[PDB]
C-alpha cells in the first residue's frame, strides 16, 4: 500500500553489494536489510530525509527469509502506520518482517558509544588483536559467506569485545557489521539466522556524515558488544537482545567420494 | 613378501619379465605383482549398522522424523557428551542404569520433527549428544529395578540418571508399566499441587484429557477431591476416561472442536470459574480458557506451539516459560525437584499413581512409534522395548548388541596429542574432539601461540573445560618425542596421536637442493616414526585408543614441483599400515582440497573441487570407525518451462537428478524441513505463476509440480 | 542507618539496570516492587531472577495493559488492598 521498494540487483546496481552476502549458496535479504527499509519509509512518511531521523525499531520480527534473486529484481511494499508505528515489509500476500518504528528528537541512544573517539585497540600485540582475515574465518567455518561489502570488522580483541567497525557510507551494510559483533560473541559450531532484534536505534545526527564522494580509504569507528546489557554498540548504532534461530547446513557442491586406496 | 622374494638386480630373471610388460607401477605384495589403486566405498556403506552395546537413538537430518537412527554412545567410555560449559557446574551423583523400556512423550516429537530448535531446551543440553527421551524403567548398577527422569538421552540403552529423579518400581508393576508413570505423574504435580496450587475441592479445567498427561492430571487432582472439566475429542477418548476413573460423570466432559466449552464451565461453577487451567490447546481455546479463571485462579500453560507475540512475551520476561520446565529441574535437581519426587513417591504408595495404557514399539520402529505419537489419533503411551525383562526381580542384566551407526567419541580420562593441531585443520579438528568428548589436549607446534585466531581458539577451549596445553617443540628427535608425551602422561593415560602437521616448499624437481628437498620431509617422516614408536611401546601402547596421520592426494594423484611433498606423504602412508600388520590402531585420512581453513584457504586443483569443513568432519567420522588404514576423500566438479523449475525445484531439495527419483514419492518423505519450502514457494512464483502454501509444498509430489505448471 | 549509598540509583534515568545486574552478579532481583511506567517498567522485568517476581502496583497504567487486566492476561494488584 505505501512505498513500494525495487531492489535491483544487476551488474552495476548500486544495491549490486547485497548479493555479497550469502548463508551456504543461500543469497538472503539482510535481517537489517528490513531495517533500513523501515526507516526509509518513515522518513518519506514525515517529509524528512531518511538521514536527519532518528529512530527506535522494536520487536523487529524477521517472519520469513527473502531469497534475492541474482541478475534481476525483487519488489517489497513496506508499510508503517501514521501515530502507532507498526511497520510491515511484505512481498504479495507474505509477510517478511513486523515491528514497530518510533521516531524521537530526543536522546534515543541508552549506551554512550557515540562519544568514543578513537580506539581502544592501538599499540596492542599482533598475538592479542584479530584482524579482518581471522574474524571472517569465524564466520565462515559457520556458514555465513560474508563478501567484500559486509567484510567490515578490521579489527577485534579475543574476547570480541572492543572492535573497528567500518563506515564506508552504507547502511544495510553498515548496521550487519554491527550485527556481527552480536554472532562473534557467541562462539560455536551450527549456524543461525537472526530472527528478532528487540531493540535497534539508529540516531545518524550523532553518527558521522556520509564519506565524501569519491573516499577510498574510508574511517572506522570504534564499537563495543556490551554483555551484560546485550547491547552491540558502534556509533550511532544500537542492537539489544538479538536473537536467531538454528538451521541445517546446506551443502552447495555435490557428496564426496570415498575411496580404499588398497 | 613369501617364501621366495623376487631377486631383481640388474641382470637378474624376474627383472626381466618386468621390461616386457612395462607397467609405470609394480608393487610386489602378498606374493603377487599389483598396483596400489583406490577403490570406491559405496554411500550405502556409510551408514552401514554393526553391532555395538552402548547405542541411543538421534536424527540424521534434523525436522525430518524419517530420520532417526540408533548411533553409538559414548557411554562405552564411561561419560557422556556435552561435559562442558554450564554442565560442570552441577556435580549431581549419578547411577548408571540399563534401560529396559523408554517412554516417549510429546517433547520428543517436538524436538524431532523441527517444531522446536534444541536451543529452546535448558543450556546444559547444548553440548549433549542427543535431546530425545527423558523418562525410562530399567535396572540400575545393583540389580534393583527402577524407574526415574534423566538428562536426554534417555531414549538410549544405557543412562546416568542423577540419584535424587530415580524410584524404585513395586513389586507388581513389570518394567514395561514402570515405563509410563515417572514423567506423565512428575508434569501431573507440578502443573496442580507445584505451579497451580491446587487446594482440596477446588475446580480444575484440563485441556486433552485423554493425553498421558492429561490422565495424569486428572488422577492427582481426583486425589485431591476436586471438580474435573476436561476436553475430550470424540466419544473413543470420553469413554475411556470414564473406564478408568469410574469417579467422572458425563457431566465432567465437553468437546475440544469448537470454544462451546466456556459457557457450560461458567454455568455449572455458578460463575465463580475454575482454580487451574492446565492449558495445552491454543489459539482461541487459550482465550476461552483464560476467561473462565476464577479471581485467584492460575493459568498453567504447557503448549509447545506457542505463537509469536506470546514467546516474545517468555522473552522479555513478561510470562514464564513453563513448556521445558520439568527438563530445567531435572539440570538443577534443587529443593523444587525434591517436592516432584518426594510428590511422586508418595502417589505410588498411596495408590494416586497407577501406570497408564501402553503401546510398545521394537527398537528398529522408532519412526514408526514416534509418527503414532505426532499424529495422536489414539490415547496411551507409546513405549520403546529396549530390553527383555527377566523373570527375577534382582538380576544382573546380560551383555548384548544392538545395531546401530558409527559415531566416533574420545574418553575424557585420556589425554590427546595434536601434533601440528595449532592451525588450520587442526583447530576446528580439537573443536571437534571437544564437542565430541576429548577434554585433554596438547596441541604441539613449532614457535607457539602466534596469531590471534589461535590464541582466541585455545582461550575458548580453556573456557569450555578443556585442558589444553601449547607446546612450542618440533618432535625430530627422540628426546624431544619423550618430552611430549611426559607432558601427555601428567595429564592422563595417552589415548590418541594426531599429525596434521606440513611444511611445504614448492620447487621444480631439477632446482631443489638437498635441504630444500627434506623440508616437508621432517612433520612427514621424521615425526611419524618417532610418534609410531612411542605407540608401539608401554604404558601408550595398551592405552592408545586412536592414531591419525594426515595425508594428502598427492600420494594417488600426484603433483607438479611437489616431489618431495609427495615422497614424505607416501611414507606416512606406508607407515601406517605396517601398523596393521601388527595389529595396532592406525588410520590415515587422504585428503584433496579443503576449504575455510588452511593452505586453499590463503580452488579447482586437478579438477578437484575443495571441500566443505563440516563434511571433513563428516567423512572424518566415518574414517575413525572403519577397517581400512587409508580412505580418500575428495570432491569432484559437475528445454522447456515445464522442465525449468523442475530442475530447480529439484536442486533446493539436494537432488542432482530430478528425473532419477520417484515422480510419486512426497517431499517431506525426502525432506523438506523449513527453508527449503519457502525457498521453493518463493521459487515457483518467481520461475512461474504458481502461489502455493508453505505446508501444502511438503505434501506434494514431483508429478503434482510437474502437472501445475502447466495448468 | 542500615543502607549505604552503594543501594540507591536514579529514577531520573534507566541506568539502574546496568547497575543492579552487575553488582548482583548476573542472578537477578527475587522480588520486584514496581511503580514506574514506560521503559523503566520493561527493564524492571528484565532484573527478575529465573524465579523473580514482579508486584505492579502502580496506578496510570497504559491502554494495552488495562486490557491485559480485563483479558484476564496479568492480575490487577492496584486495588487489591480495597
Ligand atoms: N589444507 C588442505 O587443504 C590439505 C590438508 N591436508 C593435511 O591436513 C593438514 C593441514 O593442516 P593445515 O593447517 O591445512 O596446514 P597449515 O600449513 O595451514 O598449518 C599446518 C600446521 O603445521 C604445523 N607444523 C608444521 N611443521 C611442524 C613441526 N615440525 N612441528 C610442529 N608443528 C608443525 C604449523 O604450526 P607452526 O606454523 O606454528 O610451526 C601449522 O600450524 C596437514 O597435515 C596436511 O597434510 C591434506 C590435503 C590438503
Ligand atoms: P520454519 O521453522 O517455519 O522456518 C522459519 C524460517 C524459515 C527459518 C524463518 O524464520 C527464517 O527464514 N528466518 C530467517 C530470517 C533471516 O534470514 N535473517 C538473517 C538474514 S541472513 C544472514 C544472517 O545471513
Amino acid at each position: 500500500s505505501d512505498n513500494v521498494i525495487d531492489i535491483d540487483l544487476s551488474e552495476d546496481s548500486p544495491e549490486n553489494y547485497l548479493l555479497e552476502h550469502a548463508v551456504d549458496g543461500r543469497m538472503l535479504f539482510p535481517a537489517t536489510g528490513t531495517l533500513v527499509l523501515a526507516w526509509k519509509t518513515l522518513a518519506k512518511l514525515k517529509g524528512v530525509e531518511f538521514e536527519q531521523l532518528g529512530v527506535q525499531m522494536t520487536n523487529v520480527q524477521i517472519h520469513q527469509a527473502l531469497f534475492l534473486n541474482p541478475g534481476g529484481k525483487t519488489t517489497v511494499s513496506v508499510s508503517v502506520m501514521p501515530i502507532t508505528g507498526e511497520f510491515q515489509v511484505r512481498d504479495g500476500e507474505s509477510l517478511i518482517s513486523s515491528g514497530v518504528i518510533t521516531s524521537s528528537e530526543g536522546r534515543l541512544l541508552e549506551t554512550d558509544q557515540h562519544m568514543k573517539k578513537g580506539s581502544v585497540l592501538d599499540g596492542k600485540p599482533d598475538k592479542e588483536l584479530l584482524f579482518t582475515k581471522e574474524i571472517y574465518r569465524e564466520f565462515l567455518l559457520r556458514g555465513y559467506e560474508y563478501g567484500a561489502a559486509f567484510q567490515g570488522i578490521q579489527r577485534a580483541s579475543l574476547d570480541a569485545t572492543d572492535t573497528d567497525i567500518r563506515w564506508d557510507g552504507r547502511w544495510i551494510s553498515y548496521l550487519d557489521t554491527v550485527l556481527q559483533m552480536y554472532l562473534l560473541s557467541k562462539p560455536g559450531t551450527h549456524q543461525a539466522l537472526p530472527t528478532l532484534l528487540e531493540s535497534v536505534t539508529i540516531d545518524p545526527r550523532v553518527h558521522p556524515a556520509q564519506p565524501p564522494e569519491g573516499t577510498t580509504e574510508f574511517q572506522v569507528l570504534p564499537g563495543k558488544w556490551d554483555p551484560v546489557l546485550q547491547i552491540a554498540a558502534a556509533g550511532g548504532v544500537e542492537i539489544r537482545s538479538c536473537h536467531s534461530i538454528r538451521a541445517s547446513r546446506r551443502l552447495n557442491h555435490d557428496p564426496p567420494i570415498l575411496e580404499d586406496f588398497a | 613378501a613369501g617364501p621366495n622374494p623376487p631377486k631383481i638386480s640388474a641382470d637378474s630373471a624376474d627383472f626381466k619379465e618386468l621390461v616386457r610388460k612395462d607397467l609405470a607401477y609394480n608393487v610386489f605384495k602378498n606374493g603377487k605383482w599389483g598396483t596400489y589403486r583406490g577403490f570406491v566405498i559405496s554411500d550405502a556403506d556409510r551408514q552401514k549398522e554393526r553391532p555395538s552395546e552402548y547405542v541411543y537413538a538421534d536424527w540424521l537430518s534434523a525436522g525430518d522424523m524419517s530420520s532417526l537412527r540408533w548411533f553409538d554412545s559414548p557411554l562405552k567410555t564411561g561419560h557422556n557428551n556435552g561435559m562442558l560449559g554450564s554442565k560442570m557446574a552441577h556435580k549431581l551423583e549419578t547411577e548408571t542404569c540399563s534401560v529396559y523400556y523408554a517412554g516417549l512423550n510429546l517433547r520428543d516429537i517436538i524436538l524431532a520433527n523441527g517444531t522446536i530448535q534444541r536451543d529452546i531446551l535448558p543450556e546444559e543440553t547444548f553440548f549433549k549428544e542427543g535431546v530425545l527421551g527423558v523418562e525410562f524403567s530399567g535396572r540400575n548398577s545393583s540389580g534393583k529395578r527402577v524407574m526415574g527422569l534423566c538428562p536426554p538421552p534417555a531414549l538410549a540403552t544405557t543412562v546416568k540418571c542423577p540419584v535424587s529423579s530415580l524410584w524404585s518400581v513395586p513389586d507388581q508393576w513389570t518394567l514395561e508399566e514402570a515405563a509410563t508413570v515417572p514423567l506423565a505423574y512428575a508434569t501431573a504435580y507440578y502443573c496442580l499441587v507445584s505451579e497451580g496450587g491446587v487446594q482440596k475441592g477446588a475446580t480444575v479445567f484440563i485441556h486433552a484429557g485423554a493425553s498421558v498427561v492429561g490422565q495424569a492430571s486428572i488422577a492427582v487432582a481426583l486425589s485431591y477431591n476436586c471438580e474435573i472439566f476436561t476436553l475430550t475429542k470424540n466419544s473413543d477418548e470420553t469413554a475411556l476416561l470414564k473406564s478408568m476413573y469410574p469417579q467422572l460423570n458425563d457431566r465432567n466432559f465437553c468437546s475440544s472442536e469448537d470454544c462451546s466449552f466456556e459457557k457450560y464451565i461458567r454455568k455449572e461453577t455458578k460463575g465463580s470459574g475454575v482454580d487451574v487451567v492446565i492449558n495445552t490447546l491454543r489459539g482461541k481455546f487459550l482465550k476461552a480458557s483464560r476467561r473462565l479463571l476464577s479471581k485467584k485462579g492460575k493459568f498453567v500453560d504447557i503448549g509447545f506451539k506457542v505463537d509469536s507475540n506470546t514467546q516474545i512475551a517468555y522473552y522479555t520476561r513478561e510470562h514464564p516459560d513453563l513448556r521445558f520446565q520439568l527438563d530445567a529441574l531435572l539440570e538443577s535437581q534443587g529443593p523444587e525437584w525434591t517436592r516432584l519426587f518426594d510428590l511422586v513417591q508418595a502417589g505410588i504408595h498411596s495408590g494416586v499413581v497407577k501406570p497408564l495404557k501402553r503401546a510398545v514399539y521394537s527398537m528398529d520402529k522408532i519412526v514408526d512409534a514416534f509418527k503414532t505419537v505426532e499424529a495422536e489419533r489414539e490415547a496411551g503411551k507409546i513405549v520403546i522395548k529396549i530390553r527383555d525383562e527377566e523373570r527375577q526381580k534382582v538380576c544382573p542384566t546380560p551383555r548384548t548388541s544392538f545395531p546401530a551407526i558409527h559415531r566416533t567419541c574420545f574418553h575424557p580420562d585420556k589425554s590427546h596429542i595434536l601434533v601440528g593441531g595449532m592451525g588450520g585443520m587442526g583447530l576446528e579438528t580439537a573443536h571437534w574432539m571437544v564437542l565430541r568428548g576429548a577434554k585433554k589436549l596438547i596441541l604441539t607446534s613449532r614457535y607457539g601461540i602466534t596469531t590471534g585466531y589461535q590464541a582466541r581458539k585455545i582461550a575458548f577451549f580453556k573456557q569450555l573445560g578443556v585442558e589444553v596445553e601449547v607446546l612450542a617443540l618440533s618432535v625430530n628427535t627422540r628426546k624431544a618425542a619423550d618430552k611430549v608425551f611426559e607432558h601427555a602422561l601428567k595429564m592422563g593415560p595417552v589415548g590418541g596421536i594426531f599429525n596434521m602437521a606440513m611444511v611445504l616448499y614448492n620447487d621444480d624437481f631439477l632446482k631443489m637442493n638437498r635441504e630444500q628437498f627434506l623440508k616437508p620431509l621432517e612433520s612427514k617422516i621424521t615425526m611419524t616414526m618417532l610418534l609410531d614408536d612411542k605407540s608401539r611401546e608401554k604404558p601408550v601402547r595398551d592405552t592408545l585408543d586412536h592414531f591419525v596421520m594426515f595425508s594428502s592426494l598427492i600420494v594417488s594423484g600426484g603433483h607438479l614441483g611437489q616431489a618431495n611433498y609427495a615422497f614424505g606423504s607416501t611414507v606416512l602412508e606406508k607407515i601406517c599400515e605396517r601398523r596393521k600388520r601388527d595389529g595396532l590402531p592406525v588410520t590415515t585420512p587422504q585428503w584433496a582440497s579443503i576449504a575455510d581453513v588452511g593452505t586453499v584457504a590463503l580452488t579447482i586443483i586437478c579438477r578437484k573441487y575443495p571441500q566443505r569443513f563440516f563434511n571433513v568432519l563428516s567423512v572424518f567420522d566415518f574414517m575413525m570407525s572403519s577397517d581400512n588404514v587409508v580412505t580418500i576423500s575428495y570432491v569432484l566438479v559437475e528445454e522447456s518451462m515445464v522442465d525449468q523449475v523442475l530442475r530447480a525445484v529439484g536442486k533446493v531439495l539436494g537432488i542432482k537428478d530430478v528425473s532419477s527419483v520417484d515422480g510419486d514419492k512426497e517431499f517431506i518423505d525426502m525432506g523438506v524441513d523449513s527453508l527449503m519450502s519457502v525457498e521453493i514457494k518463493q521459487a515457483l512464483e518467481r520461475d512461474a505463476g504458481l502461489v502455493i502454501s508453505t505446508k501444502d509444498t511438503q505434501l506434494m509430489t514431483f508429478n503434482t509440480l510437474r502437472s501445475m505448471v502447466k495448468g
